[PDB]
Order: structure tokens, then C-alpha cells, then sequence
């Protein structure tokens, strides 16, 4: 790998073929370490050169056992979950609940939303998860932060009853959840983009928020 | 058959193609199909070595490298573009390269590269993704290569 | 002393009898020829100011037309970049003409011209024939600065004038950036 | 001679020439980097090139009309004749034709027989329906004819690079604003 | 559809099988069609492009790099093509040629080529008095008595001339000769519109040459 | 013997006051602004003074053409050849202040079609028509130099004060030959 520039040359087909032989030999020897470490590189860098057949084969053969044997303790891309939008539902008429207001010169004319929740109004947390690969995985569970933790979290039993969230091959599939609130904030606007997720029974890894292109789309509560 | 490629200074291909002869239209059987990029990458080193030397024409290098019956020929243009190709047997021969047909082939392919380099939207790193270029190169291959 | 980088033309346009002649007489570089208002239509005042290291020269032309000046009074706004609409808070007649004055200004002068509106002689509190509230509301509807002035209430016109120029500068200032030689014998390699 | 032999002589021996492959390569570099800078938003690319051409023309009207000093055009005929036969002739070796005069005589079309700006060009496949390549020409036309107090609108309707054989520039006079200095 | 498609790899093309498309650029030859135009158009494009970079930039270094990059995209296209024309000895152009200009693979040959052919193409007259300073270790330099492109640009400072600097920078970079080319102003000979493009080569080439 | 020139952009306002005198320096820089603007205003106001005899009936579109003085300039930039032009041309300001003659000097005016004005103060006092014919040609050479070296300038905003060295040295070369 050092002879090439896997980690001066940009022959992606050749680099893919070398990485394929590398993982194949690493599995030929009883070494579950570099098989994992190179499969991660192969299916994070050269993901738009493998056809569906080889991608499915590689995922079922060399990456899935890497999941089972606790070889990798993270996820491959940071580009998952483009959109993280949140809202509040008005089940009754608008008048039922309203937001408090919280109570000889010279003129010249030549010179984002702040989400609000009362304390317990039922909210709605909709996140759009994008699958770039040619195989379909599943999300196990979702969590928020430590800084804004225990403030407006999603309900653990709710997500558990909802069960594992499959995501299709190339989709931008959405997940909608309820959201409980249990603490006030007085006057201190707090951000929400830490957003821990588990994927395929892995440890809950942090994932930031990324729009269509790099700009961090932050909303705050 | 034959397998021809155009490669830039950063050692990435901007074009690759393979020509049969209609007797065995699957081309190189199954293993040389996998082995073409690596043998050509090997030959690239010798092409680079001859790139900067003294010794008449020096754009056309002719037979530069050898392998299991593969004749590897190369041509260097002015921007470091390397036009390199490998000729194989018809499943049994001691294949030899023409001295003028491939010369003129590289002359016209370099003509095509020169005139498709000029347009402002084409960068050196990006590949030559042009159906007109592909059609012109293959109809040239029919006329000159064999 | 041609040190100024830019030269902005501004018209002190206003109604007759408004006291605008006394208005511009305070802030001046008063020298040279004077009393040229009746000579053609105009009298001239100038000033150099510093605006983040770019010296700016101003040209106050005080156009006036009584009964005969119809075409040239409009032609003097060929390339005017500022306006200083002068009115007086003593009679509604002077303020009533501001709509026509602005209409002619926008029709003839440069497109999207900066316009201020100055109320002369605000010391007189006995004949306030128009309220500052209505004047401010009128100022809102055109994106145009407003002020009222008096001899005793000094510095107001000066600060408004400077702020008008620095407002115009942001519009007609294209951004300007402040844009080891080989020493020794030589040998000629030409063929 | 009305305009033909006049402009022919002006271009023949009064002008300092220069190779135009330099000119077209320069313009190609500008319009190539514009796409990368604007992230392939070809509508805004066209708008930026329009501003480019307008800023060109606002100055260019002082070079032409000083190198020839033609009399003031009256109405939509001699102005078209100069604009076709001398204005483009002095600055480039092209004599574009005039076509499809409207019924009311308020619009006309320049046929650009040759376009030295777009000499060696292929637009990318994903931009052969939005990008007007030589929008700088429309910009300079609009700026010049506005500065002669002949305010008008200029646009494309077809280009040789995109599809159709003929390459067009539609020029429509909006209004002759009557603020042309005191007497000119 | 039949393009290269670098993701999938080299497609299989049968030699025996042929319907060409009207590309409109590959069919158009490039022999030497002379269509010389006025210097005024070039000058107006030059000053407007400078003005647009002048707005976009924030400092002298930004203006430096941006104009150099703008000129760097012309040398890339000139290097192949000008040599290719010079290969012609007095329809497909390739059926009028037997051998090419070799490669100008030497430092002196490439620099002499820019002295002779490139400048004669660009400004219609060969450049004057190519020199190398034999003082520090190596400092080549090409001097012009009257730069055509930036002639109208006033001011004793020289920064709007780097268009040509980028042209030579690209021409040398694509030929396997990295450089740090930069312009300087020096009146010597009563002209005072005299400009020296200093070429400063890199250690790779310095080791390569000997 | 032209001693001074000055040019007015489109709406008044001096933008060039390079004085071609040995050593006079009597007039302040500031008052030339009033000079140029007053000349502009007088140019405007003389337009509506055509006598009514010629107001309704001019019939004089044969004299507007101006003849070609051969080598008024000297003995180039964007232009090339022995001289900036060879043919005669036409007058543009046919109802405006063209000349102001005076015992000690003479002020010639040349108006560009777009609106620019060029003013030439000459100490020399030519039957008052040949003087105009010399002056219009010379001022159009100055206008050609202006279009060459002020319009094709990046660091020059439109209709603003002129600050250049090519332009001033070139017009100085132009005038030092014309005497
Ligand atoms: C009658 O009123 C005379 C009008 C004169 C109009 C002149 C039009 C000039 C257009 C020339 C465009 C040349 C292209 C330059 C690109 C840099």
C-alpha cells in the first residue's frame, strides 16, 4: 500500500484491485485485524466503482464477520443523516397553547428560526438517513448528546418498540420519532447537533449534521 | 488483440480501450484481462525512464518492454501524456509490431488529443469522456492497427 | 492640491424662499466667486473629507429657478449622485412641493440616487406648519434620510451630511486593494 | 462610400492588430474559471458575463466613435448598418448579417456567421440548455447602445454550440430616452 | 454511451465493426487559420478581467495567485499545440507530417523555444535578450522592452502583468520543468516600459540537469 | 501655442488640470472646479439662445464637416500609422459654446457625442475659423489618447478624477510639438 498512495497516483481501478488482493490475503492468513482495517478503507473510499454484485458479496463475506468479531468500533462515513428537522404538533386548536412573550435626531435607512417548546407539548423529530452503498443496513437506536442530554431526548422504550429501522439500498429514507421534554432552560439557547446513532449493533457513535454540500446545518432549541 | 491507453503526468489514465480482431472477439482470455493494467503500469516506469534522455525523432519509442508474448509500445507527447499499448498473440504467435502503422496511429491519436485539449472546460485530471473521441479512435484503429 | 480620489456631485435642490441660501452658508469653504445663483442657476460649495483613507471631494450645486429657468435647471442633474431636498417647517406650501421635486429628481438624475431631506429653521416654534411625525412617515416611504436643523441646534446638518457621503461611498466604491530584482552582470543566450 | 469601404479602410490601415487565438484562449480561461467559482450555476454565470460585457461596453463606446466619429444615428437603420458592418468590423474580422426585421420596425437579429470567441468549445453535456456562451457580446451591445442614449434590450435565441445551425442575437429598441446631453 | 466510463473500465471494442457523430470540434481542423483582430478588444478584456479579479481578491497575494492561475490555463493548451504546429513541414492534419520537433527536453532548448516561437506567436515579434544570471546559482530571465498586454496599465508598480507570467509558468510546468516564475520592473535602455520575467527553476530540475 | 487643457466628464466636475506653463501657478486648484462647472453651465445655457431666424430654418448641414489638417500631432498605442486618422469628420456640438476668444488667450471647446468636454486654453490669439479647424483636430487627438489610456485602465472608475502617468506624459509629448 505504501508504494501506491492509498493512505502521486490516482489510478482508482488499480488501487481497488490491490486492496481486494490485500483483504483476500489478509483473510487467507488468520488475521481478522487488517481484513477489517482494509475493508473499511475499501468501502469508504472506492464505493462508486464496485458494482452491486461485488458490493453485496464483500459486505456479506468480509465486513459482516468484522461486525460480529468486534473488530471495528466505529462507522465508515461521517456523511450519514443529512437532515435533522424537528417540530411541534398542535393537536388541539391553536388557542389551547401559546408561546409566552417573556416580558431631535437624524434617521438613516442606508445601513434563523429559534425552536421553542413550552415544557411538555408533544414534539416530532424527523431525521433523513442516506444510504450511499449498494446494500441495506439497519439502525438500532438513537441518542442525542451529553450537553443537551436529559433535556429533550427521544424515548428509549418508544424507539425499542419501533424496532430496528431498515434503510434501503440508495434511499434517503426518513425516520420519525416522538420526543419527550423534562427540564426548562430559562434563557440559554442550546444547539442540537451531536446526534449519536448505533448502526448494525455497534457502539453509539457521534455523527454531525451535513447538508447537501461542507456546511454544518445547526438548529437550536 | 490489443489494449491501448492514454495516461497523464499524475499517473492516472485519461483513456483506455481494447481492440479485438473478430476471430476471438472475447479478447485476452480471462487472466490477461485482469493483468493488463498491472503490466501497463509496469511498462510506465521504463517509459518514464526513456522520457528524459538524449537519443532524430524521440516521441515514438517502439518496443520498450516484454512479457509472455506481449509487445509493449509507447509514445510520449509534450505534456508528459503517455500513449502506451500492449499487443498480444492470436492465441499462438511471436507477435511483431509494425514500424510505420503504429507511428501514424500515434500521430493521429495525438492530433485528436491536442484538439480535444483546447476547449476551456477540459481539465488535465478529468478523463476524456467523449463519445466522439471514442468513435474517432476506434475507426482509426480499424484503418491503421490491423 | 489634487489629492482627493473621488468627486461626488450633490444638488441642494429645494423650493424658493426656503432659506436654503442661509442653510448652506454655515457649512462652507466659502471663497472665490459668490452670488452666482442668478448668473446661470447655481452657486458652488466644496469640502474634502477622509473616509477610511480615501479622500472624497464634494460639490454642492445650489440650483435655483424663479420663472424662466425650465430646461437647464433640469439639465443640471445630468449625473448628480446626491440630493439634499431642502424644505422649511413654516408653511405647508413648501412641503407640498417635495413630491414633485422628488419625482423630477428620480426621473432625470442618476438611477438610485441618494436623497436626504433637511428642514431648515426649526428654531421658530411659533409657526410649525407641518409635524415632524408626518415628515418622518413621508421619509419612510422612499428610503431617504431625514433631519431638522437650526442655528442653535448645531452639528445636526454636519453629521447628517457626513453620514450621507459615507452612505453614498458604500454604493459607488468599487473595492480597491493596495497592489527582489535581479542585480548583476548579464550574458546573452539569444540564438 | 456609406459604411462598407469606410470600415474596410479603417480596419485595413488604422488599427494595431493581435492574434485572436490568444483572445479566445483568454476568454475561455475566464469562462472556465467562472463555472468552477460559481459551482455550475450557469444562470448566474450568464448574469456575471452580462455584467462583464456591460462594463466592457461602458468604456468601449469611447474607443469606437473616436476611431471613426460617425454622425449621430437617427432611427434603427443606419445604426443597424454601422453596428453590423463597421462596429464589429473594426474590433474583429466578422461582418454579421441582419435578419427578420419586425413588422413595426422595433427589433432585428444579428446572424453571427463566425464566432471567434467560441472557436474551440464544447459545453459539458449538463449545460447545453442553459449556458449562453458569448453573453459578453450581448453585454457590450447593451452597454454601448445605452451609452449612445439608444436604450434597448439584447439577448440570444439560438447558438451554434447549442443545437441550431444559425447563431442569433435579437436586439429590440425599448425607448429612445431623450436625455442625450444638451444638443447632440 | 460508448464513452470511456472510467468507473467500469476499458470497454471491449471490435475492430471489424462505424458511424461517426458531428462533433463540430474534432472535424474542424486547426492548421493555422489567421483571424487576427484589433488590440483594443484584447486590451478591454484584459482590463475587465483584471477589474473582476480586483474585486474578488482581498490582498496582493490573492491577486498574485489568482491572475497566475488564470494565465496557467493557457500555457497548458499552448505547450502541446504550438509544438505540434511547428512539427509541420511545408481533412486530417496528421497526413502531412513525417517527424516532429523532438521534445525540447533540455533546459536551454525549452527556454530558447519560449524566446523564439511562443513570444513570436503571442505578440507577433521575437522577445529580446534572453539572459541567465551566473551569480547566485541559477536565475534565468526573459526581458521585454515593451509588454503589449499590459502597455495601458499605468503605475510604477508591476502586478497586473502576471498574466504572461502564468503563461510561461504553465508552459514550463507542463514540459517537466517546475518553476517559481515572477516579474520585475527595471528601466535600462531609455525605454522604462521594460519588464523582466525571472524564471527560477526547482531543485529537482537542478539535480536532473547534472 | 496651447498653454493649458482640461476635460469635463459628463455632468461638470474637473478631472484633469495639467497646466503646460513654464511657471505661472497663479490659480488655485480648488477654483478650477468652479471654472469647469461654470463652463459646463454656460455651455448648457447658450443652447437656448439660437436666434429665431435660424431656430426654425438652419439649412447649413454642409459646413458641419471639418477638413483634415495633415500632421497636426507630431513630427503609437492602440492606434498605429503616421497619424491617428486621415479622413475629415463631422462636428457634434453644433449649437454650443465652441470658442471664447479674449485679448490674452483663447478657449476652444470640443464636445464628444457621449457628452465629454475637452477645453483648450491657448495664449496665442487664423481668421477665427482656421483656429477652430486646428483646435478640433488637436482636441480629437487628445480624445483618442484619452480613450486609449484612461478607458483601458483597470484602476479607474467611470467619470472620476484622472490619475495616470501614461496619459499625462503622452499629452505633454503631443503639445510640446504643437506650437
Ligand atoms: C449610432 O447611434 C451609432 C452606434 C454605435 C454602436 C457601437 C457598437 C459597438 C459594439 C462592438 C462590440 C465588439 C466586441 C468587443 C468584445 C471585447
Amino acid at each position: 500500500i505504501e508504494l501506491l498512495n492509498i493512505n502521486q497516483s490516482t489510478w482508482l481501478i488499480l488501487q481497488k484491485k490491490i486492496l481486494q488482493l490485500c483483504i483476500k490475503v489478509s483473510r487467507k492468513i488468520n488475521d481478522f485485524e487488517y481484513v477489517a482495517k482494509f475493508s473499511s478503507i475499501l468501502i469508504t473510499k472506492y464505493t462508486h466503482l464496485l458494482n452491486q454484485s461485488e458490493q453485496d458479496a464483500l459486505f456479506k463475506e468480509y465486513i459482516q464477520p468484522s461486525i460480529t468479531n468486534e473488530s471495528i468500533t466505529s462507522y465508515w462515513d461521517p456523511f450519514i443523516l443529512r437532515e435533522v428537522v424537528i417540530n411541534r404538533i398542535l393537536d388541539s386548536d391553536p388557542t389551547s397553547n401559546e408561546i409566552p412573550l417573556e416580558s431631535q435626531e437624524v434617521f438613516n435607512p442606508f445601513k434563523v428560526p429559534i425552536l421553542v417548546f413550552l415544557v411538555g407539548d408533544k414534539a416530532e423529530f424527523t431525521c433523513r438517513v442516506q444510504n450511499p452503498f449498494k446494500f441495506d443496513f439497519t439502525i438500532n437506536d438513537i441518542q442525542l448528546d451529553e450537553e443537551i442530554s436529559e433535556f429533550c431526548e427521544i424515548d428509549r422504550k418508544a424507539v425499542s418498540y419501533s424496532g430496528p429501522y431498515n434503510v434501503k439500498a440508495e434511499s434517503i429514507r426518513s425516520i420519525t420519532l416522538p420526543l419527550i421534554i423534562k427540564k426548562p432552560t430559562y434563557k440559554k439557547i442550546y444547539e442540537i447537533s451531536c446526534l449519536k446513532i448505533s448502526i448494525l449493533k455497534l457502539p453509539l457513535q457521534k455523527f454531525d449534521i451535513i447538508n447537501d454540500s461542507c456546511i454544518y446545518g445547526k438548529l437550536k432549541i | 488483440p490489443q489494449y491501448f491507453a492514454i495516461i497523464g503526468k499524475k499517473d492516472n489514465p485519461v483513456y483506455e480501450i481494447e481492440f479485438t480482431n473478430a476471430e476471438n472477439p472475447q479478447g485476452f482470455p480471462q487472466d490477461l484481462k485482469e493483468l493488463n493494467p498491472f503490466i501497463l503500469h509496469a511498462s510506465l516506469d521504463i517509459v518514464e525512464d526513456l522520457q528524459w534522455q538524449i537519443n532524430t525523432d524521440n516521441c515514438y519509442l517502439g518496443k520498450v518492454d516484454h512479457f509472455y508474448g506481449l509487445a509493449i509500445t509507447a509514445y510520449i507527447s509534450y505534456s508528459g501524456m503517455k500513449f502506451v499499448m500492449i499487443h498480444g498473440n492470436s492465441a499462438n504467435s511471436s507477435v511483431v509490431i509494425d514500424d510505420n502503422n503504429m507511428r501514424s496511429f500515434y500521430q493521429e491519436v495525438h492530433e485528436l488529443y491536442v484538439k480535444t485539449l483546447m476547449n476551456p472546460f477540459y481539465k488535465i485530471t478529468d478523463p476524456i469522456r467523449s463519445p466522439a473521441f471514442d468513435s474517432r479512435v476506434r475507426t482509426l484503429a480499424r484503418k491503421h492497427l490491423s | 492640491g489634487y489629492d482627493y480620489d473621488y468627486l461626488f456631485k450633490i444638488v441642494l435642490i429645494g423650493d424658493s424662499g426656503v432659506g436654503k441660501s442661509n442653510l448652506l452658508s454655515r457649512f462652507t469653504t466659502d471663497e472665490f466667486n459668490i452670488e452666482s445663483k442668478s448668473t446661470i442657476g447655481v452657486e458652488f460649495a466644496t469640502r474634502t473629507i477622509e473616509v477610511e483613507n480615501k479622500k472624497i471631494k464634494a460639490q454642492i450645486w445650489d440650483t435655483a429657478g424663479q420663472e424662466r429657468y425650465r430646461a437647464i435647471t433640469s439639465a443640471y442633474y445630468r449625473g448628480a449622485v446626491g440630493a439634499l431636498i431642502v424644505y422649511d417647517i413654516s408653511k405647508s406650501s413648501s412641503y407640498e412641493n417635495c413630491n414633485h421635486w422628488l419625482t423630477e429628481l428620480r426621473e432625470n438624475a442618476d438611477d438610485n440616487v441618494a436623497v436626504g431631506l433637511i428642514g431648515n429653521k426649526s428654531d421658530l416654534a411659533h409657526l410649525r406648519a407641518v409635524p415632524t411625525d408626518e415628515a418622518k412617515n413621508f421619509a419612510m416611504e422612499n428610503q431617504m434620510l431625514f433631519t431638522e436643523t437650526s442655528a442653535l441646534n448645531s452639528d445636526n446638518v454636519d453629521k447628517a451630511f457626513r453620514e450621507l457621503i459615507v452612505a453614498i461611498f458604500q454604493m459607488v466604491s468599487k473595492h480597491q486593494v493596495d497592489l527582489g530584482a535581479p542585480k548583476g552582470p548579464t550574458i546573452s543566450l539569444t540564438p | 462610400r456609406s459604411l462598407k469601404a469606410m470600415g474596410e479602410e479603417i480596419w485595413k490601415n488604422k488599427t494595431e492588430k493581435i492574434n485572436t487565438e490568444l483572445f479566445t484562449l483568454t476568454y475561455g480561461s475566464i469562462v472556465a474559471q467562472l463555472c468552477q467559482d460559481y459551482e455550475r450555476d450557469f444562470n448566474k454565470v450568464n448574469d456575471h458575463l452580462y455584467s462583464m460585457g456591460y462594463n466592457i461596453g461602458c468604456r468601449l463606446i469611447e474607443d469606437f466613435l473616436a476611431r471613426t466619429a460617425l454622425p449621430r444615428c437617427e432611427n434603427l437603420v443606419k445604426t443597424s448598418e454601422v453596428l453590423s458592418k463597421c462596429a464589429f468590423k473594426i474590433f474583429l474580422n466578422i461582418t454579421p448579417n441582419i435578419t427578420n426585421w419586425s413588422h413595426n420596425k422595433d427589433t432585428f437579429s444579428l446572424i453571427l456567421d463566425e464566432n471567434p470567441l467560441a472557436d474551440f468549445v464544447e459545453l459539458p453535456m449538463d449545460a447545453m440548455k442553459s449556458l449562453w456562451y458569448s453573453n459578453i457580446l450581448c453585454g457590450v451591445l447593451k452597454g454601448s447602445l445605452e451609452m449612445v442614449q439608444l436604450d434597448c434590450d439584447v439577448w440570444f435565441v439560438s447558438d451554434i454550440l447549442r443545437g441550431d445551425s444559425q447563431t442569433e442575437i435579437k436586439v429590440k429598441l425599448n425607448r429612445i430616452l431623450k436625455d442625450e446631453i444638451p444638443i447632440g | 454511451s460508448d464513452g470511456y466510463e472510467y468507473t467500469v473500465g476499458p470497454k471491449q471494442a471490435i475492430t471489424s465493426e462505424t458511424t461517426y457523430i458531428p462533433s463540430r470540434i474534432y472535424s474542424e481542423s486547426l492548421l493555422f487559420k489567421r483571424q487576427e483582430a484589433s488590440l483594443s478588444a484584447m486590451a478591454f478584456l484584459f482590463q475587465e478581467m483584471i477589474s473582476q479579479l480586483h474585486r474578488t481578491c482581498k490582498t496582493a497575494g490573492d491577486f498574485e495567485t489568482k491572475l497566475s492561475d488564470y494565465g496557467h490555463n493557457i500555457g497548458i493548451r499552448l505547450l502541446e499545440l504550438l509544438n505540434f504546429r511547428a512539427s509541420v513541414s511545408p481533412e486530417s492534419l496528421s497526413n502531412y507530417i513525417t517527424k516532429m520537433r523532438r521534445r525540447d527536453l533540455k533546459i536551454l532548448d525549452i527556454l530558447q523555444f519560449i524566446h523564439g516561437t511562443l513570444w513570436s506567436y503571442l505578440f507577433n515579434h521575437v522577445s529580446d535578450d534572453l539572459v541567465k544570471s551566473s551569480e547566485r546559482d541559477n536565475e534565468y530571465m526573459i526581458v521585454d522592452n515593451f509588454p503589449t498586454l499590459t502597455q495601458f496599465i499605468p503605475g510604477e508598480n508591476v502586478s497586473c502583468e502576471y498574466f504572461v507570467c502564468g503563461i510561461i509558468k504553465g508552459f514550463l510546468f507542463n514540459a517537466g520543468f517546475p518553476c517559481g516564475v515572477t516579474a520585475h520592473r527595471m528601466p535600462q535602455g531609455g525605454h522604462s516600459q521594460r519588464t523582466v520575467y525571472l524564471i527560477q527553476f526547482d531543485r529537482q530540475v537542478l539535480d536532473r540537469e547534472g | 501655442a496651447i498653454e493649458t487643457i482640461l476635460v469635463i466628464n459628463k455632468s461638470g466636475g474637473l478631472i484633469y488640470q495639467r497646466n503646460f506653463t513654464n511657471d505661472e501657478q497663479k490659480l488655485n486648484s480648488n477654483e478650477y472646479l468652479i471654472l469647469a462647472s461654470t463652463l459646463h453651465g454656460v455651455f448648457a445655457i447658450a443652447s437656448q439662445l439660437t436666434p429665431k431666424a435660424l431656430q426654425l430654418t438652419q439649412q447649413t448641414n454642409i459646413e458641419n464637416t471639418i477638413p483634415y489638417i495633415p500632421y497636426v500631432g507630431m513630427s503609437l498605442g492602440s492606434f498605429k500609422g503616421d497619424d491617428f486618422f486621415k479622413e475629415p469628420f463631422t462636428n457634434w456640438n453644433k449649437s454650443g459654446l465652441r470658442q471664447l476668444c479674449t485679448d490674452q488667450f483663447t478657449m476652444f471647446i470640443y464636445q464628444t457625442l457621449t457628452g465629454l468636454k475637452f477645453v483648450a486654453i491657448s495664449s496665442s490669439v487664423s481668421t477665427s475659423n482656421l483656429a477652430i479647424q486646428i483646435a478640433d483636430n488637436f482636441l480629437r487627438k487628445v480624445y483618442c489618447l484619452y480613450s486609449d489610456y484612461v478607458m483601458k485602465d483597470p484602476s479607474y472608475s467611470m467619470e472620476m478624477p484622472i490619475r495616470s502617468n501614461l496619459f499625462d506624459e503622452k499629452v505633454k509629448k503631443m503639445v510640446e510639438n504643437l506650437q
